[PDB]
């Protein structure tokens, strides 16, 4: 129908800096193009339609500019707050046809995360098995890394992983790993640990715990 | 026969459900007062020719009145868009009586060349530039107009309410022209065509002590 | 206060059909057209189609040409799409926008031969008595539900510096997630700390306090 790249895809500016994605359409659309800014959990905000005209409520530190076949949604003095997947959209003709949207994340300062391990609560135990649940958070880099340890023995099989997108405040990442195991499953061993390895340090961050005294 | 008699009570109703909403105030206008003629054109035609069916005088003066007035919109419509500014024609008030006046008279004075081609010769395409030099308008509209926001889409369908009623008042006539109880079926047809199309809707479907979607 | 509202859940049986609404209310509906733009799981947005509820217009998309119709409502101000012969590929979050100005809430369509199931929300409190900070971090797993979503906010909306919540991940045809959160060890044993959860798909609400606890581990 009418496509429309739109580099870049990928993005990390730091706080202050001026960001800028380009969006560049097959036609010829008269500056009938918009922005907007998806945010995970929430639903899409628009910034900017007619190619430059600012929708009402947008910070003036974003700016729209472009032309015929060709145009770039920008900021100067990029904000904290200012993280998320932005898309550009035509309604020059049918069908309305989407970018693809540039995602830019910002870089904070190096991080490591503060991890906490639980064992399973008496109540999901009775009911029938146990979850434990460890908890890699507030970290920068990205890139984290775990793996379950059990009676020293180290296993990963049945365990499910999720990591956040960038938090707003902290400008940090976290992450969650479950180890979804049996009453008996867990029964059958004494210790559980949690070892993250990330960039921060070289040495793991670890934390265990037994399944008796407690 | 005896059936059919519910289709007269048809030409006596929906016709005058119609001149008594135009006879409401914003319900009067030039265009809501030529198809308001196309009533008297169709509730004499049906309490005068329909019953005793002098009596092939009134039936000709009364389907010579209509594809003439479906002329006179047709061109007045367009003179209203050609125009260099909003949509509604220039025909004054009175000067739309007296040009309505004009059409009785000279219907009455009145063949399927002059009652008949002529009226629907000129009128298919002076409409038909109309129902297209509207579609470019339509949409040199600004884009934005309508999803940012903070003649339209409106005005191009009030043409579609009239683009049918010239557009069924064809294929009923024509077929006799080239039956007789065919053109008769375009009676109970503009006041149904006014329901869901045009504002009437309300206008007389309400006014008969709240219809039915009356938040019922 | 502008507002489209949406249904936020919707499961349909593959090869039926759903019919989701959009109750706008903050505006003259008949003002600006609605479209409806599906976004699948992961991330993309593909335009099903655009109805203009003042006049009657509704330019629908190919694709969607005989899948879904438009259509709207004048009185109650809302405005409705019709989805048919439902596939395992029309399950997305379906999106009702005032033409591309304001977007609506979403609805989160699935089309499953599942058998809805509500949460489970186990609370996660610290392991040994660890007093290891000038803070204290806890959390409540919800697990096991569907379909998806699962709204879950802390302290009843009242807490939100430094409470994370992470993306439902699936496992044996069932959703489970957690969401965490840290305060200073000065409050929580002191004062009260509760994980609301919400799973719409069931209408099912839950609160969580969470005690200490079992006071020996």
């Amino acid at each position: 129908d009418i496509k429309m790249t739109q580099s870049p895809s990928s993005m990390y500016a730091s706080l202050g800096e001026r960001v800028t994605i380009t969006c560049k359409a097959s036609q010829d659309i008269n500056s009938y193009l918009s922005w907007f800014q998806q945010k995970p959990g929430k639903s899409p905000k628009t910034l900017i339609y007619r190619a430059n005209r600012l929708v009402d409520g947008v910070p003036s530190r974003f700016i729209g500019t472009g032309s015929g076949q060709d145009y770039s949604l920008t900021i100067s003095s990029l904000d904290y707050a200012d993280m998320g997947i932005y898309y550009c959209l035509q309604y020059d003709e049918f069908p309305y046809t989407f970018g693809g949207g540039t995602k830019l994340e910002i870089k904070r300062a190096d991080a490591a995360p503060t991890v906490s391990i639980f064992p399973p609560s008496s109540e999901q135990l009775t009911s029938g098995g146990a979850s434990v649940v460890c908890f890699l958070n507030n970290f920068y880099p990205k890139d984290i890394n775990v793996k379950w340890k059990i009676d020293g023995s180290e296993r990963q099989n049945g365990v499910l992983n999720s990591w956040t997108d960038q938090d707003s405040k902290d400008s940090t990442y976290s992450m969650s790993s479950t180890l979804t195991l049996t009453k008996d499953e867990y029964e059958r061993h004494n210790s559980y640990t949690c070892e993250a390895t990330h960039k921060t340090s070289t040495s793991p961050i670890v934390k265990s715990f037994n399944r008796n005294e407690c | 026969g005896i059936v059919m008699s519910l289709i007269v009570l048809a030409i006596v109703f929906g016709n005058v459900l119609v001149i008594t909403a135009i006879a409401f105030e914003r319900l009067q206008t030039v265009t809501n007062y030529f198809i308001t003629s196309l009533a008297c054109a169709d509730l004499v035609m049906g309490l005068a020719v329909v019953p005793f069916g002098f009596w092939t005088s009134i039936d000709v003066l009364c389907v010579t009145a209509s594809i003439e007035t479906l002329c006179v919109i047709a061109v007045d419509r367009y003179f209203a868009i050609t125009s260099p500014f909003k949509y509604q024609s220039l025909l004054t008030k009175n000067k739309a009586r007296v040009i309505i006046l004009m059409v009785w008279i000279v219907s009455g004075l009145t063949s399927s060349i002059v009652s008949f081609y002529v009226p629907l010769v000129i009128m298919v395409f002076v409409y038909s530039r109309v129902f297209q030099e509207a579609k470019r308008q339509l949409q040199k509209i600004d884009k934005s107009e309508g999803r940012f926001h903070v003649f339209c889409l409106k005005e191009h369908k009030a043409l579609k309410t009239l683009g049918i009623i010239m557009g069924t008042f064809t294929l009923c006539w024509l077929p006799f022209f080239i039956l007789n109880w065919i053109g008769y079926v375009n009676s109970g047809f503009n006041p149904l065509i006014y329901c869901r199309s045009p504002d009437f809707r309300i206008a007389f479907q309400e006014l008969l002590c709240l219809r039915r979607s009356s938040l019922k | 206060e502008v507002q489209l509202q949406q249904s936020g859940a919707e499961l349909a049986r593959p090869g039926a059909s759903v019919k989701l609404s959009c109750k706008a209310s903050g505006y003259i509906f008949t003002d600006y057209y609605i479209n409806w733009v599906r976004q699948r799981t992961g991330q993309g947005f593909e335009w099903i189609g655009e109805i203009y509820p003042g006049s009657g217009n509704i330019d629908y998309n190919e694709r969607f040409k005989d899948k879904a119709t438009l259509t709207a409502d004048k009185s109650s101000s809302t405005a409705y799409m019709q989805l048919s012969s439902l596939t395992s590929e029309d399950s997305a979050v379906y999106f009702c926008v005032r033409g591309f100005g304001y977007w609506g809430q979403g609805t989160t369509l699935t089309v499953s031969s599942a058998k809805t199931t509500p949460p489970s929300v186990y609370p996660l409190a610290p392991g040994s008595a660890a007093q290891t900070n000038s803070a204290v971090t806890l959390g409540c797993l919800v697990k096991g539900y569907f379909p998806e979503p699962v709204t879950v906010t802390w302290n009843s909306g009242s807490l939100s510096s430094g409470v994370h919540t992470f993306p439902a991940v699936l496992q044996s045809d069932l959703y489970t997630l957690s969401s965490s959160v840290t305060v200073p060890s000065s409050t929580w044993p002191s004062e009260t700390v509760t994980c609301n959860v919400a799973h719409p798909a069931s209408s099912t609400k839950v609160d969580k306090k969470i005690v200490p606890r079992d006071c020996g581990c």
